[PDB]
DNA sequence: TCAGGATGTATATATCTGACACGTGCCTGGAGACTAGGGAGTAATCCCCTTGGCGGTTAAAACGCGGGGGACAGCGCGTACGTGCGTTTAAGCGGTGCTAGAGCTGTCTACGACCAATTGAGCGGCCTCGGCACCGGGATTCTCGA
DNA sequence: TCGAGAATCCCGGTGCCGAGGCCGCTCAATTGGTCGTAGACAGCTCTAGCACCGCTTAAACGCACGTACGCGCTGTCCCCCGCGTTTTAACCGCCAAGGGGATTACTCCCTAGTCTCCAGGCACGTGTCAGATATATACATCCTGA
């Protein structure tokens, strides 16, 4: 009875990009068990990643390193900018 | 004491408290950040609308206004890195682009 | 007075070496004094430096223990090792066994003297491959032998031989290659087993960090391997100014003086040969230039004011502007040599007036180079001059070190600037020809003074002796004359020591040992860009020199020689390295 | 809750729908003997995927087989499905 | 008639080009309800599932099939024979 | 300084098998880091393992069906012939 | 109160004690077991005795009395499932074991 | 002149021709042809470049400037090259 | 005349006499300034202990082994025993890397 | 090169089917408030890790030439699945029940956290000495030709 | 069809440096007595899987038939195996600073912990429209024959 799941998040994200572009549930379905399980590989990825310096409390730094290490590519720069982009946007208030 | 959402302080989609309760209860780590959750929603923004983009270009390019997950594949394996990284997992419902060996075809 | 109570303590552990095979009277109880040299010694005579020096080691033979030869190289002490090879041979009829060990580089020299002095002694050899190494390795074992050449890096291959067979008196050369304490070399000496007697014999004394513990001070002799390893704290400190180093720490360096009497020897050529009438030792300064400018300083604002800060952003661009040639396509793009690419140096500019009239004035230089990398673009902008020249290096394979030099000592040959670095001919390279000697930077130990200038010193060159040391106003490398030359001469007590550790004129170790003692005075002194006119002076040895260098400054000084220098022409300065980073 | 007992319980793939599905995998020739050998590794295979399947659900003291288990199987088999959960 | 190898090419061309299932399900049905059956008794499957496990294995053996070919381009003879394929089971770790 | 491995417990192993064999210090690290992987793969999923049914402590079972489910094979089946039996020889006191 | 492990009830080698404390600090999960760590001792000793007894074997059959990763390596991948287990993870000094293609020896 | 550090053999040719040879010697593999060398040496750059990638991102995230050996042991063991007697 | 060998025998001796031995094949150095140099690329100044050296050193150097040995298989599977680009390009495909 | 056929396609349409959005109950994420312990920027501190070099010694590394044999096209031919053509036929398909257990909630504990006290167990420094590496040299074993 | 050269293990001793012990230390394992709490049964829904079950129909199979294709054979050369020879830079050893990883220790500090209080997303009806099947047609593309 009770289920949890992005939806609306990823359908504003939907009006907000392409307007005039419509999404099925399953397309839905398979996004939201993508965006799900990459979030599974960044955190589940950076227990390890804070566990190797025995650091108890994880932090952005952290998460940084885990999403950088995890994907290759010129992407993990846009990463940066935009992750970085929200951090700043975020402690500037 | 008015509440406002923290999400809507960095002017994103995905949620900072979800994801910070979700990473919390988790068990990945025996403390938690402050900020992480919020580079979180970022990286989410940025590729959810980095593959939705690209998604909404082939659907575009097929003439369709709702998106298929054979576009999501076309869409992902026309990209060079985002093929990479999807490269080892598969996909549903998804298949194989229309591709032709070299000498395959006769002259 | 911690040396005093060494005095009893020797008493216990000196008959190690004699029963199980006051300083003065405990070394002299037992009476043998032969100044007499052998009659079967053949091939030349012994000088009265050398006969006293055989009878020193005879002296050292009374007790027998180990002894230390220190004296300057050039004084033959090849004649004085075969001296006592062929000595004990005789008057005792010990006849052996005998052990010698010398470099690879010398060791051409040891077996040429085997025929002169002792045509009696059957020698063996190792060198080569290792079938050659094995015929005389088979021959040796059934027990045919005299003395028995062997180098350095044999030692450790040589452990099948030396395990299992046992020695009398073992000889060695090059004991300042011994300064290595956790060196293999040392090791394998603990390795070796033992014998009855050895003699360390090194060329030069005590080098680099704080006189020499491991060795002469600990290893070499019955009473001194765990003495001082307690007293290594107590002595360390002396080598609170005038209080400690002057007043107090006086009588305690005469005591280590004192202990070390009977145990090493050297002696100068100037107090026995003196065939050379007198050196001089000048230095220049100068300035910066575009690229050693306060960009130069800057360049030490990126990288931290890779790493090494000493090697990299210093000692490499303070002599040749720039460096591992990433940042040559900055300042000349083409990387194509044309007019004045060495001269926007400010070490590198002085040299710009010595050669011009070292060729009117006919005198031949010898150059020392550190920082290899230095070596072929010097060597290649001296192709834009175009002056003759000869060249060497490490990488010669030992071929053409001996060639090379009769094509150098030719009179009619015009070759004038001598390619060399400080560590390579192992000071056996026997060049007397070149009367000037030039320096780019310091070497940190004394070595600078004890290779380079007995290549100059040696006998065969009666001229003046000159050396120009080159330095920069507000640098880096500064500091390092002080630390190299100034704060490493405390061995000048030690040459010092060996004119008092000689037969010793009793006026020696006070009169004329405070004339040492006065010159630390001048440090201060001298802790308080000249002029091109100036060192003009100071380069001529007599009056002709000064009247052909005022025909050579009228030519030159009429037209113009651009300018002296050239300054950073200013967009270099933010440009190069904002992009490397 | 009746029971119905047919034959061809292994070989029941049929050849022109198996040749199709190579097709699909875009090979040009297909001879007579990859059908057996096909059906040979997707028995391995498909025995690997329900002894999972099987471990999950029997873990779980259920008697119903879910999606899950089987997303998760495949999971620790090193491919991820999506869209039905998980 | 067509050339030899032409329909091959417009067929293999209508099918990359199309996303739709292609084996049929009803078979994929009775096959894992009786190979299931041999485990554990009376397994109850959604049709969710059968999709899940139908399209995986579907999609895999496709990829198998695509190495296949490549090993069989490669060993300069187009026909696909037991050799390559358990040469690519074998490269692949399963066995 | 303070660092940690089974060491001893290995060495006395190879004692009751093979008494008569040794061991060296490369073959202790590779059976140590060998152990610590192993028992890495199977707390690791025991985890995940645990987390479907939403169970917060951790059994004997979680790492039953973990291990049964890490490595095929026949050796199973000794694991639990060999795990089971320790388990009622611990109860069992 | 006599203190006696509880490794030793079960006749084991392997710590109880450590791996329990290991376990709970290696936020695995956010409790902890009973009889699992006993389990775990348990298996180690099973699978430590196992690869050490067929690399005891190997070190017989070369006639050498301590034991080698070279004969690690044999007695690993001589075994089926326990290479199999550890095909896909490489070794240390280990090395290939000899093997000759069939074709490639000449007649 | 001869004074430019350009002119060398390149750093990418270290591993020589008698070297792979008894590297695929030890392979298994028998007649070798030319272009093995060259692109084995491309591989061996990429797949050499891909893990120093990680090495420096780990020991970057550390803040340390000292790559040790539990570095490269993480990193194989997450592409899953875990490599043991080291860890 | 001289002593000679079959071609391909001294390949059959050298083949037993490496996979005989487990002693390490490749040179220490210039995989290290390989290493330093190619990390050079990335971030200034890494230090590299002797013991990281040998573990990529042979994690890389075994495992390339692998490489050489999958190679050989399908070049014995194309019937010919000569290894092109080709084998070697599909093994590093059917490995999933590029 | 074009006549005569097998596969696509865009212009009405009309027609089932899922996606979207427009309001309602309801678990819930945040925003103040107050304790508590992980960590960081300090600072000594000793052992390896880096730069510039020398002096040698080899066992590999590179080059040149013979030559053995397989890659490598070219050709001949015996099949054999590819391509239709009927002929069954089991896959769907919607339309009927049936039910075993998934799931959800309620309740009473057996059971792991958790702190205070107690120590043998296991981890750092000596020590010593038998198995392993290495050099000969000789009894074959292996390979290749008369 | 077998009788001639190198290659390699088998002893036959010798150095040699870690492996096994052995001992001192010290601290995480072990024990005892609280103490809060998931979880282990127990009961209740109710639901989607599980079979018929008649009806329909594209799909599968047996059969004919027939050119591509791979299997075998066959000649040509050129490339790598294998000899020889130079040659040559890693491998040790050795110089001489300077600097970067780890241990106490301490005292400020930032996000768990918890407690109260409020507004946001998500399950649920809803009615309206984007899309898939059915259909006709000038146009797009491969085959067989000249």
């Amino acid at each position: 009875t009770r289920k949890e799941s992005y939806a609306i998040y990823v359908y504003k994200v939907l009006k907000q990009v392409h307007p005039d572009t419509g999404i099925s549930s399953k397309a839905m379905s398979i996004m939201n068990s993508f965006v799900n399980d990459v979030f599974e590989r960044i955190a589940g990825e950076a227990s390890r990643l804070a566990h190797y310096n025995k650091r108890s409390t994880i932090t952005s730094r952290e998460i940084q390193t885990a999403v950088r290490l995890l994907l290759p590519g010129e992407l993990a720069k846009h990463a940066v900018s935009e992750g970085t982009k929200a951090v700043t946007k975020y402690t500037s208030a | 004491a008015k509440a406002k959402t923290r999400s809507s302080r960095a002017g994103l989609q995905f949620p900072v408290g979800r994801v910070h309760r979700l990473l919390r209860k988790g068990n990945y780590a025996e403390r938690v950040g402050a900020g992480a959750p919020v580079y979180l929603a970022a990286v989410l923004e940025y590729l959810t609308a980095e593959i939705l983009e690209l998604a909404g270009n082939a659907a575009r390019d097929n003439k369709k206004t709702r998106i298929i997950p054979r576009h999501l594949q076309l869409a992902v394996r026309n990209d060079e890195e985002l093929n990479k990284l999807l490269g080892r997992v598969t996909i549903a419902q998804g298949g194989v682009l229309p591709n032709i060996q070299s000498v395959l075809l006769p002259k | 007075l911690l040396d005093q109570t060494k005095d009893t303590r020797i008493t216990h552990l000196l008959r190690q070496t004699n029963a199980f095979l006051d300083y003065y009277n405990v070394a002299h109880r037992i009476k043998e004094d032969i100044k007499k040299q052998p009659s079967i010694l053949v091939g030349g005579t012994l000088k009265d430096y050398q006969i006293k020096g055989l009878q020193w080691m005879v002296s050292l033979f009374n007790n027998h223990l180990n002894g230390i030869l220190a004296d300057e190289m050039g004084l033959g002490k090849t004649i004085q090792t075969i001296s006592l090879l062929t000595y004990l041979y005789e008057m005792k009829n010990i006849r052996g066994p005998y052990l010698v060990i010398v470099p690879l580089s010398t060791l051409s020299n040891w077996s040429s003297e085997f025929a002169k002095w002792a045509p009696t002694l059957r020698t063996i050899s190792f060198k080569g491959s290792p079938n050659e190494r094995k015929a005389k390795q088979a021959k040796i074992r059934a027990g045919e032998f005299d003395v028995v050449l062997t180098t350095f890096e044999y030692i450790i291959k040589e452990r099948a031989l030396l395990s299992k067979v046992k020695w009398v008196h073992m000889i060695i050369d090059e004991g300042h290659r011994m300064k290595n304490a956790q060196s293999k070399l040392s090791l394998t000496l603990n390795t070796h087993y033992h014998a009855d007697y050895r003699l360390i014999l090194t060329g030069t004394p005590l080098q680099n960090n704080l006189p020499e513990l491991w060795a002469l001070l600990n290893f070499v002799l019955p009473k001194i391997f765990n003495s001082v390893k307690s007293f290594d704290e107590w002595f360390n400190t002396p080598f609170d100014k005038i209080e400690l180093s002057e007043e107090e720490t006086l009588l305690v360096i005469r005591r280590l003086h004192k202990v070390l009497r009977p145990f090493l020897l050297r002696r100068l050529k100037k107090d026995v040969e003196k065939e050379l009438p007198d050196k001089v030792e000048k230095v220049v300064k100068c300035k910066m230039s575009a690229l050693q400018q306060i960009m130069y300083q800057q360049m030490l604002k990126y990288r931290r004011l890779g790493f090494n800060n000493q090697i990299m952003q210093l000692k490499k661009i303070c002599n040749h502007p720039f460096v591992f040639e990433e940042v040559e396509d900055q300042i000349n793009p083409t990387r194509e040599t044309n007019d004045d690419i060495w001269r926007v140096a400010g070490k590198f500019e002085l040299l710009d007036r010595i050669l011009p009239k070292l060729k009117a004035t006919g005198h031949r230089v010898l150059i020392f180079f550190q920082m290899t990398q230095i070596m072929d673009i010097m060597e290649d902008f001296l192709r834009y001059i175009n002056i003759k020249y000869l060249r060497l290096d490490g990488h010669t394979k030992s071929d053409e070190r001996s060639e090379l030099l009769r094509l150098f000592n030719a009179p009619d040959s015009e070759y004038l600037c001598f390619i060399l670095s400080t560590r390579a001919g192992g000071l056996g390279l026997n060049l007397q020809t070149a009367d000037t000697v030039i320096i780019f930077d310091t070497d940190w130990n004394p070595h600078q003074d004890l290779q380079a200038q007995d290549r100059a010193h040696r006998i065969g060159q009666k001229n003046e002796v000159r050396i120009l040391r080159l330095i920069t106003t507000n640098s880096v490398e500064e500091v390092i004359l002080e630390r190299a030359y100034k704060k490493l001469d405390i061995d000048g007590k030690v040459i010092q020591a060996g004119k008092f550790d000689n037969k010793s004129t009793s006026e020696e170790q006070e009169a004329l040992l405070r004339s040492l003692l006065d010159a630390e005075e001048e440090r201060r002194k001298k802790r308080e860009e000249l002029k091109d006119s100036e060192i003009n002076e100071i380069l001529a040895r007599n009056d002709e020199e000064m009247a052909v260098l005022t025909r050579m400054d009228e030519d030159r000084s009429k037209k113009e020689e651009k300018s002296r220098l050239l300054e950073k022409k200013r967009e270099e300065s933010e440009s190069a390295a904002v992009y490397n980073g | 809750r009746h029971r119905k007992v047919l034959r061809d319980n292994i070989q029941g793939i049929t050849k022109p729908a198996i040749r199709r599905l190579a097709r699909r995998g875009g090979v040009k020739r297909i001879s007579g003997l990859i059908y057996e050998e096909t059906r040979g590794v997707l028995k391995v295979f498909l025995e690997n995927v329900i002894r999972d399947a099987v471990t999950y659900t029997e873990h779980a003291k259920r008697k119903t087989v879910t999606a899950m288990d089987v997303v998760y199987a495949l999971k620790r088999q090193g491919r991820t499905l999506y869209g039905f959960g998980g | 008639r067509y050339r030899p190898g032409t329909v091959a090419l417009r067929e293999i061309r209508r099918y990359q080009k199309s996303t739709e299932l292609l084996i049929r399900k009803l078979p994929f049905q009775r096959l894992v309800r009786e190979i299931a059956q041999d485990f554990k008794t009376d397994l109850r499957f959604q049709s969710s599932a059968v999709m899940a496990l139908q399209e995986a294995s579907e999609a895999y053996l496709v990829a198998l099939f695509e190495d296949t070919n490549l090993c069989a381009i490669h060993a300069k003879r187009v026909t696909i024979m037991p050799k390559d394929i358990q040469l690519a089971r074998r490269i692949r770790g399963e066995r």
